[PDB]
């Protein structure tokens, strides 16, 4: 299970192009659904250098075809989704195949779809729970052959849905579920503006006097 | 050499402080004191590390900035440290305590205008506020506003200090009330602004450079404020620049 | 059928050997002062099961039982389920899977039930998530498949083909191109060399008909994964099956074999977009100037806003971009929804002309 580099953080933060150009390419794998939402989107800053800076950005995109297919995640109509998924939060507070097999024999929309409806069954037993750190055997994030376009679905869905899928509240549901510190790490990665509110939720909402418990 | 050193980390020449506490840092016989000298330390390499700036550049803002709180934190962990139940050293830690906190309000300041350049303009969701960084920005409305009032705090609980102590606080807490209002003049509802700043600008006592400075500071940032004020897109990036340049101008002045 | 299970044979002491040998097995898979004793207990059936399986008492019947008992609980869709198959089947008989290379040949009865355990690994195949479990058991098909039956060859022809297509991240992983790996490189020969032998049997639904005359009625899916085989570049290991293959299907200076449907008996398109654009993504020459031919102005829009594509790919589609502006530039101006947008995709192409005059005009 890799890390990215702290390099590559702070190049994230830093915002700049020269020194994601000198980076690896499973770390620039890693880093790529910002970078392609930073590349294919309406321009967020209107400047002069943004433009040159942008197309620097487009500029090293090329390579690894899996590029292609987040493209497919940002190829839905996304109301129905969210319509979908508000309908399923009420519903809450009211599968022939495998997960693994669910996850693979599937398009990009009932992709969204069960990634959604998992995310909300982890949030609100983290609601139901109040306290104890619950063990949920979710095999879709066990699964240690798929697991890099599962942290690149949850950036696409982290950064899509603003309310429906709040910071810290996603942060320490992926905290509960399997091994997905390093979920974390692509998830603070991805939207520069986490790791300092995401330290804050994570003080505040654990245990206080024992650092021995699970 | 212990005088000349706090008359230099009075002034605002934190390299001979930084020179003269590694001196007093091998010096010295108690444990609190030797304690306190390293804090002292800690604070003037952090200082250097914020006359370390250059206008117009984000990048070396951030790392300088985070090279400023590493030392302040190990700084601070020093006055804790150092502090006694005979001394009670509450200003000091609350001083420091709350400057690590303005430059951090700082730091997610500076980053926080990196989101633009860092996120989409909103979501496919959205096509009067759309983005993430507009709950960033009221965000900074909350820590900043927050951070004002614990400068108030600290001013009415002291009652014990000079003149220019309380208004190195004054001047502390009107640039957490300065980076306040530049914000919710440009982004965040610049329809109920209406005001221009219909107050005096000048003419001021200036008991001392560092207020002068300040004061000049202050008044170059409201300028910039009026005149962006009501004919850009809510978001822009004059705005976010407008920050930067706001940031640096504060840190700049040491 | 895990937790009962647990819960029943933990209550039952009295009952751990119960006299059918499928319970042994179940009690033995559940297995793998009173630990003691269950370990003993369990090397005395794992002695009783050697001996049931390679020892002179070792009868078709029980040994049929036990494999095929074996294989039908590798078949679960719990992963824990194929782990503790594996565990048994390790503790009874690549270093990790050398039982079913190496001690699973040595079997006195090894052939009906190689080819049973060949049928399961195919429907096994239908359902494995593990790479290398993957690599494995398509090593053990490569070598133990029964080549005699047509039904049984096709039966994995197909299974493969579905590997191939519809699994495409599982080769992806196992096509790794920061790691090429001896045994992905030698699983990539032993696939090349199944659909080579099932090719040298069958020309001595689709109906493909060649340039030299011979006709078949083929999958689709059968040659979309023997031709994603093909842009996966010659092995390290052989070379004439590889350059055979790519001699037949895709010849010098002579015309593909074309393809025709078998119930409404029409022309159908072999060479989809999708998989016409992983062609061009391909390395080898001959596959993209295959490629290369028929292509759509829509379509080359399509394809130069994909990403991954090799220089010279991007070169010979910016000149043949050029050629359909030079042939019907009002077309194409009209299916352009943004200038802006594919003129600076054309610059980046430029770095990395006709058709970019077009865009700023």
């Amino acid at each position: 299970l890799q890390f990215v580099s702290p390099f590559a953080f702070e190049a994230m933060q830093k915002v700049d192009v020269v020194c994601l150009a000198s980076l690896s390419d499973p770390e620039l794998r890693l880093l790529l659904p910002c970078l392609v939402r930073m590349a294919l989107c309406a321009p967020a800053d209107q400047s002069q250098s943004w433009a040159q800076d942008k197309k620097l950005i487009l500029r090293l995109l090329s390579g690894v075809e899996a590029v292609n297919s987040i493209v497919a995640l940002l190829s839905v109509d996304f109301h129905a989704l969210e319509q979908d998924a508000s309908k399923e939060q009420q519903l809450r507070h009211k599968l022939q195949h495998g997960l693994t097999l669910e996850f693979e024999h599937s398009d990009s929309p009932r992709r969204l779809r069960l990634v959604l409806s998992e995310l909300l069954a982890i949030m609100n037993k983290v609601s139901e729970s109040n306290g104890e750190f619950f063990f949920k055997s979710s095999e879709l994030f066990e699964s240690p052959v798929y697991l890099e376009e599962a942290a690149d679905v949850l950036c696409i869905l982290q950064a899509e849905l603003p309310s429906l899928l709040p910071i810290v509240d996603v942060a320490e549901a992926l905290l509960h579920v399997r091994n997905g510190a390093w979920f974390l790490c692509l998830l603070v990665a991805n939207v520069p503006d986490s790791f300092n509110e995401v330290c804050r939720g994570l003080i505040k909402n654990g245990e206080r006097q024992d650092e021995e418990s699970l | 050499v212990y005088r000349i050193a706090r008359q230099a980390s009075r002034m605002g020449n934190h390299d001979m402080a930084k020179e003269l506490y590694q001196s007093l840092l091998t010096q010295v016989a108690s444990e609190h004191f030797y304690f306190w000298l390293n804090s002292l330390k800690e604070f003037s390499h952090a200082e250097q590390c914020l006359t370390g700036l250059q206008e117009e550049n984000y990048s070396s803002a951030l790392s300088c900035i985070a090279e400023s709180l590493k030392f302040y934190h190990k700084g601070i962990a020093s006055l804790t440290a150092a502090s006694t139940p005979l001394n009670p050293l509450s200003f000091q830690c609350e001083f420091v305590k709350l400057r690590i906190d303005l430059l951090q309000a700082f730091s997610q300041l500076i980053c926080t205008c990196n989101s633009l350049k860092t996120s989409p303009p909103p979501a496919i969701a959205t096509t009067q506020r759309c983005g993430r960084i507009s709950n960033q920005m009221k965000q900074s409305m909350e820590e900043f506003r927050s951070l004002a009032s614990r400068y108030g705090d600290l001013y009415q609980a002291s009652f014990d200090a000079d003149s220019a102590t309380l208004r190195n606080v004054e001047l502390q807490q009107q640039s957490c009330l300065l980076i306040s209002h530049a914000i919710e003049a440009l982004i965040l509802d610049p329809e109920s602004a209406s005001f221009q700043e219909y107050g005096s600008t000048g003419t001021a006592h200036a008991d001392s450079e560092y207020e002068r400075r300040m004061m000049s500071v202050y008044n170059h940032v409201l300028e910039e404020v009026e005149s962006l004020n009501r004919k850009y897109t809510p978001v822009s990036y004059m705005h976010t620049a407008c920050l930067c340049n706001a940031i640096i101008a504060l840190l700049k002045v040491p | 059928s895990m937790p009962w299970l647990a819960d029943l044979v933990q209550s039952s002491e009295g009952s751990l050997d119960v006299l059918p040998v499928q319970c042994l097995c179940e009690f033995l898979l559940h297995d793998a002062a009173k630990k003691r004793q269950r370990q003993q207990k369990q090397r005395q059936l794992l002695g009783r099961l050697q001996d049931l399986l390679l020892g002179p008492k070792a009868d078709e019947q029980t040994t049929c039982e036990v494999l095929d008992y074996f294989l039908r609980r590798l078949g679960s869709s719990q992963v824990a389920s194929r782990v503790l198959a594996m565990k048994g089947l390790s503790l009874v008989l690549l270093q990790g899977y050398q039982w079913l290379l190496r001690d699973l040949p040595r079997l006195p009865l090894f052939d009906s039930v190689r080819s049973t355990t060949a049928l399961a690994l195919q429907q096994a195949i239908h359902m494995e998530t593990d790479p290398q479990t993957i690599s494995a058991y398509l090593i053990y098909l490569s070598q133990h498949t029964p080549v005699e039956e047509q039904a049984q060859h096709s039966d994995l022809a197909l299974d493969v083909a579905r590997l191939v297509v519809e699994r495409s991240t599982i080769m992806s992983h196992l096509f790794s191109k920061l790691s090429p790996s001896a045994a992905s490189d030698a699983v990539l020969s032993a696939l090349l060399s199944i659909f080579s032998r099932y090719v040298r049997r069958m020309r001595q639904q689709v109906f493909l008909r060649w340039s030299s005359g011979e006709t078949a009625t083929m999958h689709i899916l059968v040659v979309h994964a023997m031709v994603i085989l093909l842009t996966l570049g010659p092995p390290r290991a052989d070379d004439s099956e590889f350059q055979a293959l790519l001699d037949i299907w895709f010849p010098e200076e002579k015309p593909l074999p074309t393809a025709f449907l078998v119930d409404t008996s029409e022309e159908a398109l072999l060479l989809p977009d999708w998989l016409k654009l992983r062609m061009i993504r391909s390395e080898v020459l001959r596959l993209v100037d295959a490629a290369l031919q028929d292509l759509e102005p829509q379509q080359l829009l399509l394809f130069v806003q994909s990403f991954g594509i090799p220089v010279s790919s991007m070169s010979k589609l910016l000149q043949f971009l050029d050629q359909a502006v030079a042939h019907d530039p009002q077309t194409l101006e009209q299916n352009i929804m943004d200038k802006n947008y594919m003129a600076h995709l054309v610059e980046v192409q430029h770095e990395r002309q006709t058709f970019h005059s077009l865009l700023t005009a």
